[PDB]
């Protein structure tokens, strides 16, 4: 009974998002599938603790 | 802890920004993160990611084709091109998400030097480098002298006779 | 004596982003790209509900086995779905000609 | 106007280069900027230009490919083929464009404060680092000594015994 | 020669790394290389180099294919496919070697100066900023201090007092 914008032969997608890893076949305004595992970009910086913490 | 930053560490009690103050002062101590220099970095990476969102088009995708016994030769350039291009596709996502993410966080250090810098040059000899992203005041300040530094004012003559006597004690 | 020191900020998140240079490298804040959330559930896209042929195959549905009964105001569809290997295709045995092209004939519909 | 530069901002009268001197003598004042480091800027940025072009070949076209009624599967690989390759091109060009202008950017900013250091270090105490990008000599010197500093000669014992007592002015 | 480096040039006499020292002491002089830095940097080309081929993934090729004469239609569009994936992939390698190996020529006169810094930050006046890239010690050093400064340790109050008199040579 959902509504899909993206639609795939396992399942159903969120396009808010530019790549996919699920599936190649789709239908709809779909993110771009890519085989990569992890996509990850860095907005803050480098978590460090300094002397004690 | 000995507190200090910058070239020590990072600073778990901050939470205003990313890049910021920590003060010691007759007047208490405490951290206050510098939001002029976080709102114009926070833009920056904001348009970074939506600026790789909005070239990357979302696109309307229609995959499924299918050959006979006897055209397995063009059954074998679908499969050519439908992996040739996934091919292109995740070299170019996974070069540029490591690519700036090198980018980021050289950015943030350089942002960080940029603010230490701003200090030092509006102080000069009423302040001694003392260790690591620290400045040890040679004339005691109140809080509204603390908040003219961090606001670029400071007013370099007001201290600059007190500092010139205390800076002599060698 | 009085002080005052510039830093950097820091938090308890265990992101680990990577690079050219380094890789795992944890970080304060960060942002997925990746997708791998499927509900496992065929949506109707758009709102318009899809073609849900069944134990039926394209030249089944489209010819009329007796088995295939969906001639209704299943007129109107998004998408197309078949079984991977269907059951209900022709009843009289032969050759459906040029049949993949068809398929794609349908495909715009 | 209060003149300064670097940090200030952008020299609207200097036309010679990008970057350049101000200079406030009792043998006049203007600008002159270093061909020195324009030239080799120029050059960086020439050979930044032209490997763009150089390695993106201008390529012989034909794209028209006609298919009939009972051929739309192949008519589809042909569309599927056409788009697939305007669609890495367009990502392509777009993110070098972007991805090089910030690194042009950069590399402004950073052969401007390359050459603000040429400077510092070529003077040292015989000058005061007065309100970004400037120096104010602690000995007043004849344009000769100015085209010393610009072609990086100088000569620090000349001036050095004559700042010395003028520095001592506290 | 009058030895020197950094900002004069590059140490053909030094081998133990990349980013080293001179040192001029009373108990001879020579190089010796910051391993700590250089691996540290070897690390980061070794993972910058390794990237690029761990992404690149080696791939079966399969390319022979054969049409009739009347099937040059599909003929082309192999050729097509073919060329087209050549086109992207010449683009894309030659794009990141010429692009990264800019990033890794900054990378090391980055390394240098961040080091160079180092050094600054912990003598401070006990040394004199000498003709690019030197230190003249303002106090005459044991080969232990010079490892002492190698090793970020040095301990400024042995030598500040010491150094304070010599200084004052003018
Ligand atoms: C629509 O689909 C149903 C289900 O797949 C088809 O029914 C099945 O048809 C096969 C023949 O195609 C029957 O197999 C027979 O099995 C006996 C086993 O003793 C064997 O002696 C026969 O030679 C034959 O292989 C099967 O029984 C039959 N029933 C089911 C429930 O599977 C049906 O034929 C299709 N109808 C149309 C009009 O497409
Ligand atoms: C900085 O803050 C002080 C607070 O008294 C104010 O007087 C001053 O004008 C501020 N400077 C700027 C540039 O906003
Ligand atoms: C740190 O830990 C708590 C869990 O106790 C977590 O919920 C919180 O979000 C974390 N803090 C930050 C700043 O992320
Ligand atoms: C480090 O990266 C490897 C990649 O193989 C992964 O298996 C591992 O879980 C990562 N560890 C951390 C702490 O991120
Ligand atoms: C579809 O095929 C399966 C095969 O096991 C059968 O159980 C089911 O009843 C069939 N449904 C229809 C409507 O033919
Ligand atoms: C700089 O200019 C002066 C002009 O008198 C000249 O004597 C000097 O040799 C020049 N230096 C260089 C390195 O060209
Ligand atoms: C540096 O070397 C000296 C050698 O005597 C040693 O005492 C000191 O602990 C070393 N410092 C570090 C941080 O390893």
């Amino acid at each position: 009974e959902c509504d899909a914008k993206c639609q795939t032969p396992q399942g159903a997608i969120n396009s808010s998002l530019p790549f996919q890893n699920v599936h190649p076949v789709t239908i709809g305004e779909c993110p771009k599938y890519v085989r990569s595992a992890k996509l990850r970009m860095v907005t803050g910086l480098r978590n460090i603790p300094s002397i004690q913490s | 802890g000995a507190i200090a930053g910058f070239i020590e560490g990072g600073w778990t009690g901050m939470v205003d920004g990313w890049y910021g103050y920590h003060h010691q002062n007759e007047q208490g101590s405490g951290y206050a993160a510098d939001q002029k220099s976080t709102q114009n970095a926070i833009n920056g990476i904001t348009n970074k990611v939506n600026s790789v969102i909005e070239k990357m088009n979302t696109q309307f995708t229609a995959v499924g084709k299918e050959f006979n016994k006897l055209e397995r030769r063009m059954e074998n350039l679908n499969k050519k091109v439908d992996d040739g291009f996934i091919d292109i596709w995740t070299y170019n996502a996974e070069l540029l998400v490591l690519l700036e993410n090198e980018r980021t966080l050289d950015f943030h250090d350089s942002n960080v030097k940029n603010l230490y810098e701003k200090v030092k040059s509006q102080l000069k000899n009423n302040a001694k480098e003392i260790g690591n992203g620290c400045f040890e005041f040679y004339h005691k300040c109140n809080d509204e002298c603390m908040e003219s530094v961090k606001n670029g004012t400071y007013d370099y003559p007001k201290y600059s006779e007190e500092s010139k006597l205390n800076r002599e004690k060698i | 004596e009085d002080t005052i020191c510039i830093g950097y900020h820091a938090n308890n998140s265990t992101d680990t982003v990577d690079t050219v240079l380094e890789k795992n490298v944890t970080v304060t804040h960060s942002v997925n790209l990746l997708e791998d959330s499927h509900n496992g559930k065929l949506c109707l896209l758009k709102g318009i509900a899809p073609l849900q042929l069944g134990n039926c195959s394209v030249a089944g549905w489209i010819l009329g086995n007796p088995e295939c009964e969906l001639l209704i105001s299943r007129e109107s569809w998004s998408y197309i779905v078949e079984k991977p290997n269907p059951e209900n295709g022709t009843c009289y045995p032969g050759h459906f000609a040029d049949y993949e092209e068809l398929r794609e004939q349908l495909s715009s519909v």
